């Protein structure tokens, strides 16, 4: 019944308090974004902490594995919802923020909406089940690690292999069909960490010069990503792959 | 992360 947990922790609907009498200026359609964004990082922590076996992990770890994940996590949620809303030709990022045509060319950020439509579409090509989207973003959070390790190492190896198998036994049909699903799903997770990494390019770029950009960031996501930062551009980060 | 810290660890 692992999964009728991650059925029961799984994060109620997050909106995004976005103003529609605005404009959709790219610095609006961007701030609006980081304080969904803000709000999701709320969500995305109390899910972590009812996560069987996210507790037995060091603290350092837990807060590092979040601080990794973060963007990998929400897009891909983002994935699902768009997926289960709109077939995958919008993105669902919040019930009162849907992004179509217009505010994806608007947010200067066409090409990564496009990217994380790909994924959305991928769910639909794939006809991804539920609980196997369940499965896999508990995956997403533990598949970009510290190049140096974690301090409860064990305690991770033991959790993620746990979870991988909770995939497979969502994956009823032959062994073979069986790997076969199994190949695919595993092929739409790591294709994540290319999509992150020109996600999280462009949002540390917006960052940076937040200010002077007039982009807006919560307070809670400025502190993440100001001590994120450091740690990718030193490349202390690897991820975890399924693939050659 | 002082938030995320906090909210992590209560
Ligand atoms: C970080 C970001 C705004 C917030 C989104 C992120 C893409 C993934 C994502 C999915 C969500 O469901 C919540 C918003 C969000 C977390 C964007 C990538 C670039 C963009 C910016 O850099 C805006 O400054």
């Amino acid at each position: 019944f692992l999964i009728s947990i991650l059925e029961a922790i799984e994060p109620e609907v997050v909106y995004a308090g976005y103003d529609n009498s605005q404009p959709d200026t790219t610095n609006y359609l961007l701030s609006s974004l980081n304080r969904l964004a803000g709000k999701q990082m709320v969500s995305v922590v109390k899910w972590a902490k009812a996560l069987p076996g996210f507790r037995n992990l060091h603290l350092d770890d837990q807060m590092t594995l979040i601080q990794y994940s973060w963007m990998s996590l929400m897009a891909f949620s983002l994935g699902w919802r768009s997926y289960k809303h709109t077939n995958g030709q919008m993105l669902y990022f919040a019930p009162d923020l849907i992004f179509n045509e217009e505010r994806m060319q608007q947010s200067a950020m066409y090409d990564l909406c496009q990217g994380m439509r790909q994924i959305s579409q991928e769910f639909v090509r794939l006809q991804v089940t539920y609980e196997e989207f369940l499965c896999m973003k508990v995956l997403l959070l533990l598949s970009t690690v510290p190049k140096d390790g974690l301090k409860s190492q064990a305690s991770f190896d033991e959790m993620r292999m746990n979870y991988i198998k909770e995939l497979r036994r969502a994956i009823e049909n032959n062994s073979s069909q069986n790997w076969q699903r199994f190949y695919q799903l595993t092929k739409l997770l790591d294709s994540m960490h290319d999509l992150v990494g020109g996600l999280l390019q462009f949002c540390f770029y917006t960052f940076v010069q937040s200010q002077a950009l007039s982009v807006e960031f919560p307070e809670m996501l400025v502190e993440i990503i100001s001590d994120q930062l450091p740690k990718v551009m030193a490349g202390m980060a690897k991820p975890l792959l399924f693939h050659k | 992360p002082a938030i995320l810290y906090a909210l992590l660890s209560s």
